[PDB]
């Protein structure tokens, strides 16, 4: 219960959250970025032929 | 001479070509292909957040 304890293990605390968050936001970007690249190359395959 | 009236021989050409009028469709989807190769290259950058800091 010493004064300095207790803010020592909230400050613990106070940093996994951050990096929990960034490594979520970065998984979340790539999979979004992923998507679009899957769906603009199949678009463009099938825009190849009509054209054709 | 006497009556009758004497006309030349006419010339023939020898030969004809035969080419033919066609419809102009004027389609427009056709030569746009490069607006399909600036698809291909849309190039989207993501920087990773939580490596710097
Ligand atoms: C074949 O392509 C040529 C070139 O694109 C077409 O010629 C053009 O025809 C238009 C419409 O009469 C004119 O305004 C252009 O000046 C022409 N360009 C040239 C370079 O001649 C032609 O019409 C096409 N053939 C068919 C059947 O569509």
């Amino acid at each position: 219960n010493n004064n300095y304890s207790k803010l020592r293990s909230m400050g613990y605390a106070l940093t996994g959250a951050v990096q929990t968050l960034a490594q979520i936001s970065d998984i979340n970007d790539q999979n979004l970025q992923q998507g679009i690249y899957l769906l603009r190359d199949h678009i463009v395959t099938l825009m190849e032929a009509t054209l054709h | 001479c006497f009556g009758v009236t004497f006309k030349k021989p006419l010339v023939a050409e020898e030969k004809t070509s035969l080419e033919p009028q066609l419809p102009h469709l004027q389609l427009r989807l056709p030569h746009l292909v490069g607006i399909i190769a600036k698809i291909k290259g849309i190039k989207i950058e993501v920087t990773s957040s939580g490596e710097s800091i």
